[PDB]
């Protein structure tokens, strides 16, 4: 079935990639949230150069990301209403630097933004750094990363994928795995926020 | 300039929104940034230049240290109204832009701004391919 958790405030987790460094020329980052909470991180990754910050900011999904020797943000909320209603809201964003030609693309629910151009040179996506879902530590100095909350709420089926390999973190977490590690305890489901 | 032929898309059931962005270099220490969008459905759009220092933020608003200035514009908009049958006022707006800015070459690092604003979603986001430069 799903792989949810339920992330109280003080819990993260951190799926540490030294061992195994990720390289790919795309990558593709796809979860599902629900929070009552106006802010909290969701996720993010690469301490260096190259990084994704997935947050919830003042009820809008906030994305920070690195594009190679350039650098995207963007900021989606409903009309007349907030993301932290309660709700199941789901989230793809994809990133390639195939030809060069950069190419972002984010989703959420029914809005869809594309957005690319022609760079000549070149590099990777992916980073050596531990990829931190629902939060992070206090002391962590996480590029791109606009809020300092941990998430209050549930996240599903969180997944990274490139041209080599698929993490399902959630899966990962809930089942166990040598490299995924939880800082606290959270229910693998997705309590009664209410 | 480490870039070029920009193309943004933003979707929605309600607003469909296609920008594309060029870049002439004029060899004198300027350069001249081209827009061109074309929406259609309900809902106002915008794309411009704007510095690095510009906080991605909802706005319901619309120089010296930024070196890049728009010189001509023009919009074509076109509504047809009719009433809605799921309530007997629907509309449909079909609206094109082209936008001329002019920026002087002793500064390069420039972000593209593009603000969305449909009847079901928003968005706004900032774009820096050279930021990394």
């Amino acid at each position: 079935d799903a792989s949810i958790a339920t992330f109280k405030g003080s819990e993260y987790f951190c799926y540490d990639l030294s061992q195994n460094p990720i390289q790919s020329s795309s990558d593709e980052i796809t979860l599902s949230f629900k929070t009552l909470q106006r802010n909290g991180l969701m996720l993010h990754t690469g301490k260096s150069a190259d990084y994704v910050n997935l947050a919830l900011k003042n009820g809008a999904v906030s994305l920070v990301i690195n594009l190679g020797s350039g650098a995207f943000e963007a900021l989606v909320e409903p009309v007349n209403g907030k993301f932290n209603d309660n709700a199941w809201h789901d989230v793809k964003v994809t990133r390639n630097l195939r030809q060069g030609h950069a190419m972002v693309t984010i989703s959420v629910d029914g809005i869809l933004t594309t957005t690319g151009y022609t760079q000549e040179d070149y590099t990777m996506l992916g980073s050596d750094d531990f990829f931190y879902v629902g939060g992070s530590p206090s002391t962590a100095d996480l590029p791109g990363s606009p809020v300092s909350n941990n998430f209050m709420g549930c996240l599903k089926e969180v997944v990274y994928k490139n041209n080599d390999v698929r993490l399902e973190l959630s899966r990962l977490a809930k089942q166990g795995d040598p490299k995924m590690k939880i800082h606290g305890v959270v229910a693998f489901k997705c309590a009664a926020l209410e | 300039f480490g870039w070029g032929d920009f193309h943004s898309n933003i979707k929605t059931v309600k607003l469909n929104l296609l920008i594309t962005g060029k870049i002439v270099d004029h060899g004198d220490g300027t350069f001249s940034v081209y827009f061109r969008h074309d929406s259609t459905g309900q809902g106002d759009v915008s794309v411009s230049l704007v510095p690095p220092t510009k906080i991605v933020e909802f706005d319901l608003a619309q120089s010296k240290s930024f070196n890049c200035r728009i010189e001509y514009e023009k919009v074509d908009k076109a509504t047809k109204n009719t009433l809605c049958n799921y309530d007997p006022t629907c509309y449909q707006e079909q609206t094109q832009s082209h936008v001329s800015w002019l920026c002087s070459k002793p500064f390069k690092v420039i972000c593209i701004y593009i603000s969305f604003y449909s009847t079901d979603y928003k968005l706004v986001q900032k774009v820096c391919p050279d930021y990394n430069y």
